[PDB]
């Protein structure tokens, strides 16, 4: 009927899903935290820059 | 887009004129309009600007008091009255398109000007030479000198680069010294800085002879230049 | 003197521009009166609409009295209704229709539910929503011609087996209002403005000028700190 | 009988996922994260406020030149400043006022908005004319427009109230592809840095990360209790931070696949509306119900800072690429661009 | 002896101003936070209102130095003469303007939202602010010399002020009065107006509300400033008709009578804040 092709499709989308070869939590937060290491002193937000490179608070 | 000049003619000395811009094919409430006009041979002259609504009026010191602009936008017509006119003032004048924001481009479109006839502190801007020989295929290399810094304090120079081909009104190739304009090709790049500016043209073609212009729009008056010529 | 070259003095002066249109055009809008249109299914909002002189969001404009009303039909909208209804947050006034019969009626597939349980749930829903806490409601008990047939032939203990009064139209109609007026909890807050409607009854618009003219004057007055 | 077999099938998948999901969680963030020195505190002050807009402000996009910002209201307009000197470039009347999303083309051509009558409107503003048209109306969706996203000057991606999102073709005006497989609303976009993903989060608790060349949900993040309001890339696109209605961000990955960490605190029980990373992904900026927008360390799950100078209900935020500034945008009719 | 009635005074007038300082603080600092607390209001009425109540909260701190000529003293008399008469006729203005403001709200709307904006309103308490300071500047560069600091008949000589305290009386109490009166006239008539025309104003009653607040605010601004200066006006005709002086009676009765009135005069402080809670109906 109808329900059988919806249910058709949600078990197929389930079978793609379940097929990744997923990585280890731990290797994941390494390059995570790796990424937010290696370009902190590229971040105006994180490092504040002085107010002569600002453009903001040139007035 | 169009901009066709009408009021002409020959007049005598000490009359009175109205030379009127109609507008067609564009929003003409939102542009700032100006008047330049160019000596029989001189090359161009900034005569007066008018705003987008009707606020700041500017006119060059030599026509101050003389002549005025009217604006009226329901009709979409640029008037430029003037009166008393002396033999200094006989020039084809053209009606020039100009609209102001960030990224805008000034200067855009010029009109294609009527002529009028009249029987009988600031910043100069020097072009180096008046002629130089091209032949279509080299680069060449235009220089124009300023008398003042037209480095900005926000990081923009205000220079600009036009183009007037043999019988056609001149059209706009780089603003504020880098940027090309929507419609040039390519070929014209610019560079420089502080008071020395240049324009690097790559392969000529027949279509690129023409007489070149720089102008500064740090402050009013605008300030042309001699215009450097090209021949084939 | 300030510091701003040419071209940044005419940007300021297109800003400047830009801002008393802004203004021009806020103003010319708040002068506009905004109502909600809301209701049940087939509640009669198109007799409404047909009435008054007139997907997504069907907006219609109406002027009366110098007065120019803009009413938001949004039953097209089949969406989470708690995910769009914060931005009806300041309109002036939220008219409801709810169909009179149809306390002897089912419409969806749930065939159990008597539908205008469900159209009480509704207003009830709406009425206590924390965005409307002081934006006045308009009922509007439509098809009244039609609730005396229903009234013969069936009385309202189908629709509230509590039901004390008779089979007549004027108690069963005053009964009605009052179980929907008092679904209200913010009394104070809020007005509910009742009348009852029928196809030929021309006098909805006047109903409405006289309740967005009230609900107007009590916002000025709110305003001003008198009320 | 055929519907209990596929559903039990599907059940024995869905444990199947969880299991291999459990499989790799060998550690947490905060187990890694735990000698790594913290961000200290972080006070940025309002350097810019853009007043103008009548009513609420719905939505806002930074330019890709890190100065123009477009920023959509209910008043009917949507205005193109110049953040650096508050200088309103456009104004662009809207033909139906009930917005609720805007986007700024990655070329600074085109502007995007749409809301509450599933329309698109593709609008230009390089035109000969000095004026802005309507360059292209897309229609289709059949609810509420919720979010829009440029990716490229030609197509465009948009996410409806329909449980759907869709790929459009500009200059055709027709859906060259349909992401389907939502059950609830969807209600924010994000593409990737590399342009060939994207995440969407309905009213489901759940988020999909979607595969826009071929248009496949290639993987399904649940994990929060209630709808889903914002969602951001990881600067990298290999993680992504979405916040809920439950006051409760959370940083999902893509390559391990689970949800990563949690960001929540027991004095925060309003809804969020936005979320965007910094540039380096080190802060992650969510703007709550409570009318302040707080500043997380992505990294600990600490509260870094709070950005409090707002009256009403914070909407949409946005950080500059350059990661210079944060604008934020709120139902008071002011934006606030913070440094 | 002028000060005949100093064995009264020293009991009844320092408990009656402390009285008032109380009730006005106590009002007054309660009403400034509920105004900042809501800062979704920020019309020109919100302004008004939190100009009255920085002026009177002003006055409030004003009391307690001139409460000091109360029992039985440098030249600071005079520094304090200004924070004191200034604060009070600030209020008046003020309840002039916000009443202006009213009138302009209610009848003509459209007018209101166009050019009563926050920054006329701005501008308007500016121009009242210097209005009143230019005033009553020259009352600070008067000495109050003697035993008593703040004496009026040390202060007063006929040579200039019977025809400027008319003046000044005028400009600060008669012409406010007829601003307000005609303000709240035409509120009232509209209402009344608005009553007679839709059935709903009538069932609902949400005009019998305003009605009454703005009768009460014509009634408390009346009686607190009326006996003042008509007193001030009576004794400048008594003086046309009564060229010569006598300081035994009359000018006695005149001194009580002003040291009376100047009681109500600034007891209009405390009923103010009284009357914003009366007036907004849900932040009480
Ligand atoms: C201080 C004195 C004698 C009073 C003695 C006692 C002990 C009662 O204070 C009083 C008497 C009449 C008063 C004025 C009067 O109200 C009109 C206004 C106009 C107004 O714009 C500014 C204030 C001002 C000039 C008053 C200033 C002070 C005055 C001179």
């Amino acid at each position: 009927t109808a329900s059988i092709a919806q249910a058709r499709k949600l078990v197929e989308q389930l079978k793609m899903e379940a097929n990744i070869d997923r990585i280890k939590v731990s290797k994941a937060a390494a390059d995570l935290m790796a990424y937010c290491e290696a370009h902190a002193k590229e971040d105006p937000l994180l490092t504040p820059v002085p107010a002569s490179e600002n453009p903001f608070r040139e007035k | 887009v169009q901009l066709v000049e009408s009021g002409g003619g020959l007049v005598q000395p000490g009359g009175s004129r109205k030379l009127s811009c109609s507008a067609s094919g564009f929003a003409f409430s939102s542009f700032g309009m100006h008047w330049v006009r160019q000596a029989p041979e001189k090359g161009l002259e900034w005569v007066a600007y008018i705003s987008s609504g009707s606020g700041t009026i500017y006119y060059a010191d030599t026509v101050k008091g003389r002549f005025t602009i009217s604006r009226d936008d329901p009709k979409n017509t640029l008037f430029l009255q003037m009166t008393s006119l002396r033999s200094e003032d006989t020039a084809m004048y053209y009606c020039v398109r100009s609209i102001y924001y960030y990224g805008s481009s000034p200067f855009d479109f010029w009109g294609q000007g009527t002529t009028l006839t009249v029987s009988s502190s600031d910043i100069v801007m020097t072009q180096a030479t008046s002629s130089v020989p091209v032949t279509p295929g080299e680069s060449v290399s235009i220089s124009c000198r300023s008398s003042k810094s037209l480095l900005h304090s926000n990081g923009n120079t205000y220079l600009y680069w036009f183009l007037q081909r043999p019988g056609q009104s001149p059209q706009l190739l780089i603003y504020r010294m880098s940027n090309l304009a929507s419609g040039v090709p390519d070929r014209f790049s610019g560079s420089g800085s502080g008071t020395a500016f240049t324009l690097t043209i790559s392969r000529l073609e027949a279509e690129d002879v023409g007489v070149y212009y720089c102008m500064q729009h740090l402050e009013y008056p605008l300030t042309f230049g001699a215009g450097t010529k090209l021949e084939l | 003197g300030c510091t701003l070259s040419a071209e940044d003095k005419a940007a300021v002066e297109r800003s400047k521009m830009i801002d008393r249109n802004l203004r021009e055009d806020g103003e010319k809008a708040a002068r506009e009166v905004k109502l909600l249109l809301l209701g049940a299914g087939e509640s009669g909002k198109n007799t409404i609409v047909k009435q008054m002189k007139i997907t997504g969001i069907v907006e219609t404009h109406f002027t009366f009295k110098d007065l120019h009303f803009k009413m938001f039909d949004v039953g097209a909208q089949r969406s989470e209704r708690k995910k769009w209804i914060h931005c009806f947050e300041g309109v002036t006034a939220i008219i409801f229709c709810v169909a009179l019969s149809d306390y002897d009626l089912v419409l969806a597939e749930d065939e159990e539910m008597n539908r205008m349980h469900a159209s009480m749930k509704l207003f009830d829903s709406i009425c206590n929503n924390k965005w409307f806490t002081d934006t006045s409601i308009i009922l509007f008990l439509n098809k009244k011609d039609l609730f005396e047939e229903k009234i013969k032939k069936s009385p309202l203990t189908i629709c509230y087996p509590e039901y004390a009064g008779s089979n007549t139209y004027e108690e069963a109609a005053a009964y009605i209002q009052c179980q929907f007026e008092d679904l209200n909890k913010r009394k104070d807050t809020k007005e509910i403005y009742t009348h009852f409607t029928c196809a030929t009854d021309t006098k909805n618009v006047q109903f409405v000028f006289d309740a967005v003219t009230d609900v107007i004057i009590k916002n000025n007055l709110k305003d001003c700190g008198l009320f | 009988s055929e519907l209990d077999q596929l559903r039990q099938e599907a059940e024995q998948l869905k444990n199947q996922i969880r299991d291999a999901r459990k499989a790799c969680a060998d550690a947490t963030l905060s187990q890694i994260t735990n000698n790594i020195d913290p961000v200290g505190r972080i006070q940025m002050r309002t350097r810019r406020t853009l007043r103008g807009h009548l009513a609420k402000i719905y939505a806002m996009h930074w330019g890709t030149d890190s100065r123009l910002l477009v920023s959509a209201s209910q008043d009917g307009k949507l205005i193109i400043w110049d953040s650096y000197t508050t200088n309103k470039v456009h104004a662009i009347p809207l033909r139906s006022s009930w917005v609720m999303t805007c986007a700024y083309a990655p070329s600074g051509n085109y502007v995007a908005c749409g809301g509450l009558d599933n329309i698109c409107s593709i609008y230009n503003l390089k035109t000969r004319e000095g004026n802005v048209r309507v360059s292209r109306e897309l229609a289709g969706h059949t609810g509420y427009l919720s979010c829009c996203r440029f990716l490229d000057d030609n197509q465009i991606v948009t996410s409806s109230g329909d449980t759907t999102c869709a790929l459009w073709d500009i200059e055709t005006g027709q859906q060259t592809t349909t992401f389907t497989g939502h059950t609830g609303d969807v209600m924010s976009l994000s593409l990737a840095p590399d342009t060939r993903l994207f995440v969407s989060g309905a009213c489901d608790a759940s988020a999909k990360l979607w595969d826009v060349r071929e248009g496949m949900c290639r993987q399904t993040f649940t994990g929060h209790e209630s709808d889903i309001n914002a969602i951001c890339f990881f600067p990298n696109g290999n993680a992504f931070a979405t916040g809920s209605d439950d006051a409760t961000c959370r940083l999902f990955d893509l390559r391990a696949d689970q949800e990563l960490m949690t960001y929540s605190h027991d004095n925060i029980i309003c809804g969020i509306t936005s979320v965007s990373f910094s540039k380096s992904g080190r802060l992650l900026l969510a703007g709550y119900d409570d009318f302040n927008c707080n500043v997380w360390d992505a990294l600990k799950a600490d509260r870094a800072g709070v950005l409090a100078g707002h009256d009403n209900r914070v909407s949409c935020l946005g950080v500059t690429d350059d990661g210079m500034a944060v604008a934020t945008g709120s139902w008071d009719s002011f934006l606030k661009i913070w440094n | 002896d002028l000060y005949a009635h100093h064995s009264t005074a020293r009991i009844v007038m320092p408990l009656h101003y402390s009285l008032v300082f109380i009730i006005g603080l106590v009002g007054n600092l309660l009403a400034l936070v509920v105004i900042v607390q809501n800062r979704k209001k920020i019309n020109s009425t919100t302004l008004y209102s939190t100009n009255l109540v920085i002026s009177d909260i002003l006055f409030t701190t004003a009391l307690p130095t001139r409460i000091a000529y109360y029992a039985m003293g440098d030249a600071l008399c005079r520094i304090t003469a200004l924070v004191f008469y200034i604060n009070t006729y600030a209020g008046v203005n003020f309840m002039t303007c916000l009443s202006i403001d009213r009138f302009i709200a209610v009848v003509h709307p459209l007018r209101y939202n166009k050019i009563k904006r926050i920054e006329h309103a701005k501008g308007v308490c500016i121009f009242v602010w210097i209005l009143v300071f230019a005033q009553t500047l020259p009352l600070l560069i008067n000495p109050m010399s003697k035993i008593t600091c703040m004496e009026y008949p040390n202060f007063e000589e006929t040579k200039s002020l019977p025809w400027i305290l008319l003046g000044a009386c005028f400009i600060g109490y008669v012409l406010p009065l007829i601003i307000i009166l005609i303000c709240y006239s035409q509120i009232c008539c509209k209402l009344f107006r608005t009553a007679k025309q839709n059935p709903l104003t009538e069932k609902s009653g949400v005009n019998k509300k305003a009605l009454n607040t703005i009768i009460l605010i014509i009634v408390v601004f009346v009686l607190c400033f009326t006996p003042y200066h008509v007193a001030i006006i009576q004794h400048m005709i008594k003086k046309l008709r009564f060229s010569n002086f006598l300081e035994c009676s009359q000018r006695h009765s005149f001194q009580i009578s002003l040291h009376f009135t100047v009681c109500l005069m600034n007891f209009n402080c405390c009923m103010d804040p009284f009357i914003y809670f009366f007036a907004c109906k849900g932040y009480k």
